Parts: C-alpha cells; sequence; structure tokens
C-alpha cells in the first residue's frame, strides 16, 4: 500500500521488477453526491 | 486475413466482485486462478 511502485511489487511476488509495464491495481471511480430525489407534481387532493 | 483480435482485459475481483469486500475475502480461498486468469489475458494481450 506504499506506492505505485511498490504496489507492482505486490503482484509478480518479486522484489526486483524487470523493465516494462505492469497492469497493477484495481482502480476505481466514486460518487460524490448521495442523493435521495424524485419528480414534478401537478394535481393536489382537496380536502377543503 | 485476420490479425488480431480486440485486446480484451478484465480484473476478476471487479467480475467476480463488484467491489463487495466479502465477497473478495472468500474468493482469495481459491488462490492463484484469478491471478493467472488475469495473466492469461495479458498474454492474449500482448501477443497481440
Ligand atoms: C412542474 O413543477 C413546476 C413548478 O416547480 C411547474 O411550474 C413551471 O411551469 C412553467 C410553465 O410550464 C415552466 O416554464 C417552469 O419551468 C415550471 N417550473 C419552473 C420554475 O421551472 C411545472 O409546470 C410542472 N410541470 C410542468 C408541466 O412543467
Amino acid at each position: 500500500a506504499l506506492d505505485p511502485l511498490s504496489e507492482t511489487k505486490c503482484t509478480l511476488k518479486s522484489f526486483t521488477v524487470e523493465k516494462g509495464i505492469y497492469q497493477t491495481s484495481n482502480f476505481r471511480v466514486q460518487p460524490t453526491e448521495s442523493i435521495v430525489r424524485f419528480p414534478n407534481i401537478t394535481n393536489l387532493c382537496p380536502f377543503g | 486475413l485476420p490479425v488480431s483480435m480486440t485486446k480484451t482485459s478484465v480484473d476478476c475481483t471487479m467480475y467476480i466482485c463488484g467491489d463487495s469486500t466479502e465477497c473478495s475475502n472468500l474468493l482469495l480461498q481459491y488462490g492463484s486462478f484469478c491471478t493467472q486468469l488475469n495473466r492469461a489475458l495479458t498474454g492474449i494481450a500482448v501477443e497481440q
């Protein structure tokens, strides 16, 4: 969990990594609004 | 003649568990499958 060069070593299970490219980590994108929501009214009930 | 198919890649732990820490925890018992499963695709990927 230190940093990407380290997390690479967490994959190949080697303290030495050959030069190249390595699919390393489970990247993700996040939501930032826990929105609770609804629609657009018109016709109310007359208890009058 | 064809030359190469689309370089598909999947991450098991996402595909197997769409971010459910309970799910991944059980999977880890299965060991190196979803390392090697990932690996072969990359082997497929690079070979393209
Ligand atoms: C949905 O509710 C809105 C009130 O929030 C109604 O009021 C407006 O109606 C006018 C004319 O149609 C629109 O130009 C406005 O945009 C509506 N609201 C606002 C402030 O934008 C609206 O009529 C209702 N539904 C409909 C049929 O639009």
